[PDB]
């Protein structure tokens, strides 16, 4: 027997979709949005790769920068270690490692300074929906 | 030759046609046969009273296939009961594509006339892929594949893994299976079912697709704490029983567990502003 051993590397597509609705009905088209800054923020992100049976969309941690740049210095971090910020009571979250989609919502903001203009930008962590427990759960 | 000929385009010179007079004394030089006639000339002597001659002719023997150059034939001719009466000197030569010429001579005597069958109109080349050459084997045009690709050993075999983000296939030039010396191939993963089929993209593939997870082509998956991996194994063979030579590609593609995302549309805040404005002077 003569054994050939190859192999590759692949990627998962995972995106990320501005809400116009809450409840997370619509997804934005638009290349800039203007709204005001008393008014909430309906975010979610999908999960487009496979295998969503064994696998979860689970959040650790994520952020806005007044930049397009993702390693901007000035990051005002919107989930904190797997968690929705404490400190700052109009974060909430409704689903996280929960299911393939993780979304969350939080009353529109602007960045202190002579910035007109908020980026963000999170980093999604996949995991086994029967090997390790995904849930998260925070308390201070 | 392929170049300086006269054509030819009638439609009485086929081997259906009931009866006629014309004899071919003033042919002299290269001829293409085109049209309903035919492309080659008949290769039986088709009985006497057709194709609009008294005592029908024939090219003997077979046409030559490409590759083959300048050919001399004796064009025999069917006449009284006796094929092969009167004899004619014929040179047919061979073109790339599918069609031929030959050196149509005059007969000893009149009422003699050259005529055609419909030969392979339905024998295409346009079915060979742009890198099978169209070549012939006997008068049949085949796909044979590039002289260059010739590879012996396996190690030196071409692999194409695409680790797509829901499937995952493998593919193979089928001109390098070809010149491997399999006149066939069986594509058969871990389970049977997962039959490989053939896909161009841009050449000639035979490939295998088994979608991303756990089992469904009885597909490994191992994950550490980084990745996660897809492994499963391919058996080529070139009959459905193999006697020596056992074949097994150990494919595995890992998906990465970390990944950054962020929104393609720009945000815009407006807050309620009040300026106030001060001033100073200096020196
Ligand atoms: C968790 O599992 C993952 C997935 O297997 C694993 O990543 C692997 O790391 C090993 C160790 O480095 C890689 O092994 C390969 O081994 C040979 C050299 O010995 C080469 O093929 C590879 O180097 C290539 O690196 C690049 C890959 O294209 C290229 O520059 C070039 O081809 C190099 O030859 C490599 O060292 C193995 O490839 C990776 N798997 C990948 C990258 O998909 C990870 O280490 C595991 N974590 C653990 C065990 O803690
Ligand atoms: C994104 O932001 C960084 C920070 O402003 C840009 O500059 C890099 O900064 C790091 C330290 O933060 C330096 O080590 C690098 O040398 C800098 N340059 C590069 C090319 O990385 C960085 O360029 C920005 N990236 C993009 C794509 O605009
Ligand atoms: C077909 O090919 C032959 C050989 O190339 C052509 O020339 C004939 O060659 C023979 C052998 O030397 C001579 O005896 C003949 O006299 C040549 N014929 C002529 C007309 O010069 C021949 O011409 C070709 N036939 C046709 C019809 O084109
Ligand atoms: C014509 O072909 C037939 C069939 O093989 C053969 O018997 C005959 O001898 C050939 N004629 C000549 C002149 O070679």
């Amino acid at each position: 027997a003569l054994n050939i051993r190859v192999g590759g590397t692949g990627m998962f597509t995972v995106r990320m979709a501005l809400f116009q609705t809450p409840s997370y009905t619509q997804p934005y088209q638009g290349s800039s949005v203007t709204l005001s800054t008393e008014a909430f923020l309906y975010v979610g992100t999908m999960l487009d790769g496979g295998d969503l049976s064994r696998f979860a969309l689970l959040m650790t941690n994520c952020y806005a920068t007044p930049s397009s740049n993702a390693t901007d210095p000035l990051k005002y971090f919107i989930i904190q270690d797997r968690c929705p910020h404490t400190r700052d009571s109009t974060i909430q979250v409704v689903e996280n490692g929960e299911s393939s989609q993780g979304r969350f919502s939080v009353q529109m903001f602007r960045f202190a300074g002579n910035y007109d203009l908020v980026y963000l930008h999170c980093e999604v962590y996949l995991c086994d929906t029967m090997n390790e427990k995904c849930k998260p759960t925070c308390s201070g | 030759p392929c170049q300086a000929h006269r054509t030819l385009d009638e439609y009485w010179r086929s081997t259906e046609y009931g009866e006629g007079y014309a004899c071919d004394t003033d042919l002299r030089g290269w001829y293409r046969f085109v049209g309903q006639g035919g492309a080659r000339m008949a290769e039986t002597c088709v009985p006497v009273l057709r194709c609009n001659t008294a005592a029908p002719m024939w090219l003997n023997g077979t046409h030559p296939s490409s590759d083959e150059g300048i050919v001399s034939r004796k064009a025999c001719a069917h006449w009284s009961g006796h094929c092969c009466l009167w004899d004619a000197s014929v040179q047919v030569k061979a073109c790339a594509g599918g069609y031929y010429v030959y050196n149509l001579t005059a007969p000893p005597e009149c009422h003699l006339a050259y005529c055609t069958d419909p030969s392979s109109v339905e024998g295409t080349c346009e079915e060979c892929s742009i890198d099978e050459d169209c070549k012939s084997n006997n008068g049949r045009w085949h796909c044979q594949c590039k002289q260059d690709f010739n590879i012996t050993d396996i190690s030196l075999l071409e692999h194409r893994l695409e680790c797509g983000a829901n499937d995952m296939k493998v593919s193979l030039g089928k001109c390098q299976l070809k010149s491997l010396g399999f006149d066939k191939v069986f594509m058969y993963l871990s389970d049977s079912r997962c039959s490989g089929f053939n896909d161009r993209d841009n050449r000639d593939w035979v490939s295998v697709v088994t979608p991303a997870r756990d089992g469904p082509c009885g597909t490994v998956l191992t994950r550490n704490e980084t990745h996660a991996t897809y492994s499963n194994t391919l058996y080529l063979a070139d009959e459905i029983i193999i006697r020596d030579l056992n074949i097994k590609i150990n494919f595995a593609c890992s998906y990465p567990l970390d990944m950054k995302v962020s929104l393609k549309t720009a945000l815009q805040p407006m807050v309620s502003a009040l300026n106030i404005r001060v001033g100073g002077t200096g020196m």
